[PDB]
């Protein structure tokens, strides 16, 4: 249970170019650092397991609510 | 190499202690920003000074003989003609560090140092070693050295017009050893692949996740797709240092400040560099990105994971930070940035 500061630190991790939203291709580098090499179709599968809106991508609220478990 | 530009010759890091911060920013491919050394401790701590910590809050002395130290009697620090009711605030301060491990030292300076001092104009000249010097500082107190057939010469002053010299008392290590600056960090932006071992121990085992589903589970997988965004949270987690920020770190009986896991690595691993090279510690706490008191200097010297170095203005700071995140460094900012307009994200910046 971080706290909301606490939580956007991690996000911007995620969130490497400007906008305030993951897109697939920051996911599949952020995978790859950490030791995880996938495919397109692999990252698509972690957008959309987020994606609760499906925009396509995964934004701030979004991020909240999972990062739970 | 040494100094390989300006950069690093404006920085104020001694050049052996900053060849290895290049090859330590290397080795942890880690980017690396620091605040300027003043000049007057370059060359302290490259003789081997030692180096203060957050439990000394006593200020250095620019002037006279013993610019670059930090002494005892505050009218021998930069606060010189002040108001009384600073040299008491300034008092305590130093009353404060020799009730805890800090101690009085007589101050010695090395020939080399003797050197630089007149090569530099804080000295103009001496008797045949009774200093010199236009600082209003010299309009009151009188200043005077005697070598030893230890080569090093000894500090002596005394009040204008009124009578014996006496040693200046600097404070040291516990160790008596005297204290200059320490070299403090601005922050350091890790590259995310430093943490994937720390998200694998945090959710896997150790494993990688394709590894650890064969061995817990049997012969769309919900289940790994769960366990692949398990690491990525423990992944940035770990680089941003989230647990390990809510409490202080501790060197011994030194506090330490807020510093995650990797900035401490960071400190050991420079400070491993800086002994080998004949300094002491020079990083002595954590990052200006945890700083309650976040100061406002407007260069800041970078060390690239790469090995280049530069500086940086705030402006030229945020794109930088920018390109960098975009290759995959990691970077978090002092929580206080926001809240005062300084933050150096371009981002929606909340919830
Ligand atoms: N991570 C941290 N945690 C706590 N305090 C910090 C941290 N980083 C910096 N500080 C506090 C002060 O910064 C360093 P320090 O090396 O004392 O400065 P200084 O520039 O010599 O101060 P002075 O000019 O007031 O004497
Ligand atoms: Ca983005
Ligand atoms: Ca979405
Ligand atoms: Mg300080
Ligand atoms: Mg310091
Ligand atoms: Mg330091």
């Amino acid at each position: 249970t971080d706290s909301e500061e606490e939580i956007r630190e991690a996000f911007r991790v995620f969130d490497k170019d400007g906008n305030g939203y993951i897109s697939a291709a920051e996911l599949r580098h952020v995978m790859t650092n950490l030791g995880e090499k996938l495919t397109d179709e692999e990252v698509d599968e972690m957008i959309r397991e987020a994606d609760i809106d499906g925009d396509g991508q995964v934004n701030y609220e979004e991020f909240v609510q999972m990062m739970t478990a | 190499a040494g100094y390989a530009n300006a950069a690093d010759r404006e920085s104020g890091i001694p050049a052996a202690v900053l060849d290895g911060i290049k090859a330590v920013a290397k080795e942890k491919n880690a980017t690396l920003m620091f605040r300027l050394v003043n000049p007057h401790s370059t060359s302290l701590i490259a003789e081997g000074v030692a180096t203060k910590g957050l439990g000394v809050h006593a200020k250095s002395s620019d002037w006279g003989l013993q610019a670059g130290y930090i002494p005892v009697n505050p009218n021998l620090s930069k606060l010189f003609g002040r108001a009384p009711e600073v040299i008491a605030r300034a008092d305590n301060d130093v009353n404060s560090s020799l009730a805890h491990g800090h101690t009085a030292v007589d101050l010695t300076l090395s020939k080399e140092r003797l050197d630089y001092l007149r090569q530099a104009g804080l000295v103009t000249g001496m008797a045949d070693g009774v200093v010199a010097s236009n600082h209003a500082g010299y309009e009151q107190f009188e200043f005077r050295v005697k070598e030893t057939s230890d080569g090093r010469y000894a500090v002596q002053y005394r009040r204008k017009g009124g009578d014996d010299f006496e040693a200046v008392k600097v404070i040291g290590n516990a160790a008596g050893i005297p204290l200059t600056a320490d070299i403090d960090m601005f922050a350091i932006m890790p590259h995310l692949s430093n943490f994937r071992d720390s998200a694998r121990s945090s959710v896997t085992s150790g494993d990688s996740v394709t590894d650890y589903l064969a061995r817990t589970r049997r012969a769309l997988d919900r289940e790994r797709i769960d366990l692949l965004w398990k690491i990525a949270r423990a992944g940035a987690r770990s680089a941003v240092g989230t647990e390990a920020r809510r409490q202080f770190r501790y060197d011994g009986d030194m506090n330490i400040g807020v510093i995650t896991d990797f900035e401490l690595e960071v400190r050991n691993a420079l400070n491993r560099r800086a002994h080998a090279v004949g300094a002491q510690d020079v990083v002595q706490h954590g990052t200006e990105q945890n700083n309650p008191f976040p100061e406002a200097d407007e260069k800041i010297f970078v060390v690239s994971a790469t090995g280049e170095s530069q500086m940086l203005t705030r402006g030229q700071l945020k794109e930088y930070i920018g390109q960098q995140r975009g290759e995959g460094y990691v970077f978090y900012e002092n929580r206080a940035y926001g809240v005062a307009g300084k933050s150096l994200f371009d981002d929606g910046l909340g919830a």
